[PDB]
RNA sequence: AAGCUCCUUCGACGAGUCGAGUAGUUUGGGAAUGCUGCUCAAAAUGGGAGGUAAAUUUCUUCUAAAGCUAAAUACCGGCCA
RNA sequence: CUAGUAACGGCGAGUGAAGCGGCAACAGCUCAAAUUUGAAAGCUGGCUUCGGCCCGCGUUGUAAUUUGGAGAGGAUGCUUU
């Protein structure tokens, strides 16, 4: 299970710094001399939450080894209600 | 006659201007003041940028002037503006 | 200054009055 | 020291006045006692004493003052904590109506 | 008494069908980048000044 | 929202979670140092809402505190002496402020957010810079901490005659004669 | 027992209720 | 008369000019003239017979007048029993004194409490209220109410129906009472009817009956129709219903003004030409839609009942009731017949849900024939991607989805046959997947004795 | 009393301090579910199980320090043991 | 980028902290005047403080447990005059 | 000024304020609590021909928006850089 999510999370990569500037080149020079909305992995407790609470995540997959493990306590219950 | 008999009725003279006031033998500096204070300024009228005007002109030149087609059509608004808002960009870019 | 703070200052900035007599 | 007097009496601590007057019937009704004795005090300064019987019973509001408690040399007497007094009552207390109920009570 | 009595899902054995926010979505959820079009703009700028 | 959980959490303190959580660390932080450093603040909730940012600039201090008293009792708060220890400790710091984490039988733990005044980002940053500046020297040391001001009762009404604006210098315009040119 | 066509179908104490005084309305624990 | 010989004012006559109202009709005739000179009025009439302009005629007319301001206070309110009626009335109201300088507000049951409130402390000259919003506020929200002139009720028979009758015994003590002109409106006489006419008109009121006491009965001669369709695609069979039978007349009927604006431009974006009228429409304009429609041989139009109940039905081919109706009554036997007109011969459907078959035991009840009407899974079309893509991505479409569901979701929990048409039986994911959500947006459905206690003898309470 | 035509004053935010925050009660009740009871909570538990609800009202009372304080916490917990009861 | 306006949408506000008991100290101030120590330890149409005998605890007035901020004020010390 | 008043005191020695009112001076604000999520947009270094290059910090939250006599979001039409 660990890998099958793992595939799918790693066809849905961020972007690297670097690629962002790239691209931001990239559209630059185009103007210089229209697009659909990115699809992402979300991260960040608060945002990740926040997701969760309006019921627009579809998955949820939580680290186990938090240090003040108060931060994902109420995340397991909280995703199942 | 005060129907209502409401205190602010000989008072008068829901939005007002907000960054101004809409205001109506004796000293010298105070007639001074008074016309430097009357004296007509000009206003430096603000311009649209280049990539606006040629949005607005890809639009005209697509849809003519049913801004209605303007602000639903999502290849060339992208932004998704309403009507009013297209309509008074072109107003102020001078066609229509 | 904070960016709030400056935007404040340059729309509502303190304006020359004078009062009669 | 009524109380103290009082052998058949729990004794309570501040009651909140933003309370209701029956909320207090319901703490009766939790140390099985049928008469409230309540000391109700304005602005620090002037008491007010109710008498009542918890369920149903009548209630009896009364301003409390001239007060010259025990602790204070110059009774020169002492008695038995919790013994049976003796009960005097007035012939006004048996005339008037309200007189008796407040007698009753 | 047990010391280390099993959880009672109390609350969350019923799931809630609607967002805990009636908050409206804004525009920019569904409209592209404004950060972004500002920031590609100011690397046109620096293109054209060189 | 999280922060919000957290907050519920930090007032439910005897909960089961909580509590073996609060056991468990008393344990660590007593085998630990009497004063040391933490990177990550133990409780983000109240450290955020205390002024906690995860900036470059900004660090915890835990410190653990002997309680009891001296029949005599200590005018400023055991808080207010663990902000003094750390703030001589990080001498170089300015003492942003305190709160609890954990209690015991014998000591009292506390974790102090402390902010660095030299450096760049803190001086560039706004709503901090006011730190950087000198008038800020040791409020622990001198009351200014939200333990400080509890204990000098800076409140208004008039249960706080005394002691607003300055117990010592309202009593010295209690108690000076003043005299003037045409008596 | 739907009577009407389409309007609806028509559809503990601790204490005991007597009069009061006044004329009123009292309740008897 | 017309409305010119009426010494009104120029704002409201040029108002009135722009909508394109120039014969008046009965109730305006017998109504207006009292109503102007001040003596209060109580009538017998129709709805849709212009009875709205009828009283929203004298009310707008002395607020400017007498120039109320919105520091004043509230002036004319006129309560009404549906959210729907308060929203007709609300863009009449609009369209009436788009040039005078008064304020107009609405305040409905299930909208938001907070806001309505916050209307209210800001200021409406013309209020327009469902009784219990409108009393849980007058008790309530602080807003200034003592400079009220006009009290206008619009049928009292529906509200008395409804179950209103505590609340506005309350409404009619609260609200003052001196140099107050009432207007008070009913279809039927009913002893209720009758004792708010006691309670609230001053004694020896006018009657305007404009009513038709030969009043035609239905027969065994009604034949009805029903569609059992889960909820989640009870717009797949509209669109597929209209897709297919586009060469044809159809009119359907919705439950809400937002619901039909949502659906006009939603079949735009899903290419079908629909005509569409609602309240947020010009008069005008919409006038001109029911008469191309009226006049086309072919075409599907869109409207709400209270539309259909103010409006003449031509001769069409199939009526679709999509959204359960406000008067289930008047359903079965009234527009039963409208279906089947003049020489030609049509036909009826109510869309039904699983969870609404005490609606079939009503009718067998009524004895009125019913057919059935199968629908092949095979031939209901799914257009459910592409209208979940539409949704998710255009800002507009959205807003326009949110408002028609909140406003069914209100409608159906404000309905007057609960036990039909209970709320707590829908099943809101399959509601929020019909109107293409994914997930279903945020709506509020709703929207022993003490110890010793005894009974409220006197205090200093507010 | 010196006759002052009295003003109607709009809703203030401040004295609308009272909290009906939605979203704050299903997360006071999330974390109630999720952290558990505390020691004296569980033995007023106990006791309301068993029956005696004057032994966990004075017990509560004894515990927290005022009338009304005892009385939140045990209709608390009570509508806590109805909605496990429920559950089950 | 910003101010206003309007509304069939929303509107999150500080916990070993309040508070109760107790000891010391302090104040003109046992509704504890404030502070500190120890035990227990909260709430959400909430909390704090006042008014009221007026019939129940009605009414009034502010939002604590995070933070910044010049001037009017002190000044036997510093640079002078 | 209130005022040696209230208040605490063998109602000893005594102790001892504050509201109002006149004046001087006046100035208001920042965070935590919301998801930028159609794009960590933020920031410390040190390498520099100085124009921009990399190391990193940071999602356990750095920018922008907001701080409850508020505010947010949409719409709308004027007004300000």
């Amino acid at each position: 299970l660990a890998a099958q999510a793992f595939k799918l999370l790693n066809k849905y990569r961020p972007e690297t710094k670097q690629e962002k500037k790239e691209r931001l080149l990239r559209e630059a020079t185009a103007i210089k001399e229209v697009s659909k909305k990115p699809y992402t992995v979300k991260y960040g407790l608060n945002h990740v939450v926040g997701l969760i609470e309006n019921k627009k995540a579809s998955l949820v997959l939580i680290a186990n080894d938090v240090d003040p493990i108060e931060l994902v306590v109420f995340l397991p219950a909280l995703c199942r209600k | 006659s005060e129907s209502d008999a409401v205190p602010q009725q000989q008072q008068q003279e829901n939005h007002i201007r907000q960054h101004d006031l809409e205001l109506e033998s004796k000293p010298e500096v105070l007639r001074a003041l008074e016309r430097e204070a009357t004296r007509p300024v000009e206003k430096t009228v603000r311009h649209q940028s280049e990539r606006e005007r040629e949005w607005l002109q890809r639009l005209v030149d697509k849809h003519g002037d049913d801004v209605a087609a303007m602000a639903r059509d999502r290849k060339l608004n992208p932004y998704q503006q309403t009507a009013s808002d297209i309509k008074r960009r072109l107003k102020k870019a001078g066609l229509l | 200054v904070l960016e709030k703070t400056k935007k404040r200052l340059t729309h509502f900035p303190q304006r020359k009055y004078a009062v009669k007599a | 020291d009524l109380a103290s007097m009082l052998p058949h009496g729990r004794k309570d601590a501040k009651f909140d006045t933003k309370s209701r007057l029956y909320e207090l019937c319901e703490l009766a009704e939790l140390y099985n006692c049928n008469n409230v004795l309540f000391f109700e005090a304005r602005k620090g300064k002037d008491l007010y004493m109710w008498f009542s019987k918890v369920p149903n019973g009548p209630t009896v509001k009364f301003y409390a003052q001239n007060l010259h408690t025990m602790e204070e040399l110059h009774f020169q007497g002492n008695c038995l904590k919790g013994s049976r007094p003796i009960l005097s009552f007035d012939a006004a207390f048996e005339q008037e109506p309200y007189l008796k109920v407040i007698k009753e009570l | 008494e047990d010391p280390y009595p099993d959880t009672v899902e109390w609350f969350t054995s019923v799931e809630e069908k609607m967002p805990l926010s009636a908050a409206p979505e804004p525009k920019r959820r569904f409209i592209p980048s404004k950060n972004e079009a500002k920031q590609i703009m100011k690397l046109v700028r620096a293109i054209r000044e060189g | 929202g999280a922060l919000k959980y957290l907050e519920e959490l930090s007032k439910k303190k005897q909960s089961d979670v909580v509590r073996f959580l609060l056991r468990v660390r008393c344990w660590e932080y007593r085998q630990l140092n009497v004063i040391h450093r933490a990177s990550r603040p133990s409780r983000p909730d109240k450290a955020r809402r205390l002024g906690y940012k995860a900036k470059q600039g900004y660090v915890i201090y835990r410190v653990r505190v002997r309680r009891g008293g001296r029949q005599l009792k200590y005018q400023r708060s055991l808080r207010a002496t663990a902000e003094e220890r750390v703030g001589r400790r990080c001498s170089n710091l300015r003492v942003l402020n305190s709160y609890w984490v954990n209690q015991d039988s014998t000591y009292k733990y506390y974790e102090v957010i402390l902010v660095d005044p030299n450096h760049k980002a803190i001086r560039r940053d706004p709503r901090i810079n006011w730190i950087c500046n000198p008038v800020h020297k040791h409020r622990e040391c001198r009351g200014l901490t939200s333990t400080g001001k509890k204990s000098r009762g800076l409140n208004k009404g008039h249960r706080f005659n005394k002691t607003r604006a300055g117990r010592r210098k309202t009593w010295k315009r209690h108690n000076t004669l003043s005299l003037w040119r045409y008596r | 027992e739907i009577l009407e066509p389409f309007v609806d179908p028509p559809r503990d104490r601790n204490y005991r209720i007597e009069k009061d005084a006044n004329g009123g309305i009292r309740y008897v624990y | 008369q017309e409305f010119s010989e009426l010494n009104l004012s120029e704002k409201t006559t040029k108002a009135i000019a722009e909508m394109g109202f120039t014969k008046m009709t009965e109730i305006q005739r017998r109504a207006i003239p009292p109503a102007l000179a001040g003596k209060d009025v109580l009538g017998a009439a129709k709805t849709g017979s212009g009875k709205t302009l009828a009283f929203l005629i004298p009310a707008v007319e002395m607020l400017s007048s007498l120039r109320f301001k919105p520091r004043n206070g509230t002036g004319a309110i006129v309560v009404t029993p549906t959210r729907e009626l308060a929203l007709q009335i609300f863009g009449v109201a609009r369209e009436l004194m788009k040039y005078h300088s008064q304020t107009y507000g609405v305040v409905i049951g299930g909208a938001n409490r907070r806001a309505e409130a916050e209307k209210l402390g800001k200021g409406v000259n013309l209020l327009i209220a469902t009784p219990g919003r409108l009393l849980d506020h007058l008790q309530n929200t602080p807003f200034v109410f003592k400079n009220l002139k006009s009290l206008i009720i619009d049928e009292a028979d529906r509200i008395l129906e409804i179950g209103f009758e505590d609340e506005m015994r309350q409404i009619v003590k609260i609200l003052p009472k001196e140099d107050r002109q009432t207007m008070l409106f009913s279809a039927t006489q009913t002893t209720k009817v009758e004792d708010l006419a006691r309670i609230s008109l001053r004694p020896g009121p006018l009657y305007i009956n404009v009513d038709e006491e030969k009043k035609y009965s239905t027969v065994e001669g009604l034949e009805q129709g029903y569609v059992v369709v889960e909820a989640d695609k009870r717009f797949l069979l509209l669109f597929s219903f209209l897709k297919k039978m586009a060469k044809k007349k159809i009119i359907v009927f919705f439950s809400s003004c937002n619901s039909v604006k949502y659906y006009s431009e939603l079949l735009q974006y899903i290419d079908l030409p629909v005509l569409d009228l609602h309240g947020k429409q010009k008069q005008q304009k919409r006038t001109n839609t029911f008469f191309e429609f009226c006049n086309a041989k072919s075409g599907t139009l869109i409207c709400t009942d209270v539309a259909a109940r103010g409006l003449d039905i031509p001769q069409v081919d199939w009526i679709v009731q999509f959204d359960p109706p406000d008067d289930p009554r008047d359903y079965i036997h009234r527009v039963g017949r409208t279906a089947r007109g003049n020489n030609g011969k049509g036909r009826s459907l109510l869309f039904l849900q699983p969870c609404e078959l005490g609606f079939l035991a009503h009718l067998k009840a009524a004895k009125v024939p019913v057919v059935e009407y199968d629908f092949p899974k095979n031939k209901i079309l799914n257009v459910q991607s592409q209208l979940e893509k539409l949704i998710s991505t255009n800002y507009y479409l959205n807003q326009s989805a949110k408002e028609g569901y909140r406003s069914y979701i209100h409608a159906y929990a404000s309905h007057s046959l609960r036990s039909v048409f209970d709320v707590h039986k829908l099943d809101l994911v399959k509601v929020a997947k019909s109107f293409g959500f994914s997930t279903p947006p945020r709506v509020d459905i709703t929207l022993r004795r003490a110890y010793g206690s005894q009974p409220r003898q006197g205090g200093r309470y507010k | 009393g010196h006759k002052t035509t009295r003003r109607v004053l709009k809703e203030r935010p401040s004295r609308r301090k009272g909290a009906q925050s939605k979203r704050t009660q299903f997360v006071r009740s999330l974390i109630r579910e999720v952290a558990g009871l505390a020691p004296y909570e569980r033995r007023v538990i106990e006791l309301l199980r068993n029956g005696k609800d004057k032994r966990a009202r004075k017990f509560s009372k004894k515990k927290l320090g005022t009338f009304g304080r005892a009385k939140r916490k045990c209709e608390e917990l009570q509508r806590i043991i109805a909605e496990s009861r429920r559950a089950h």
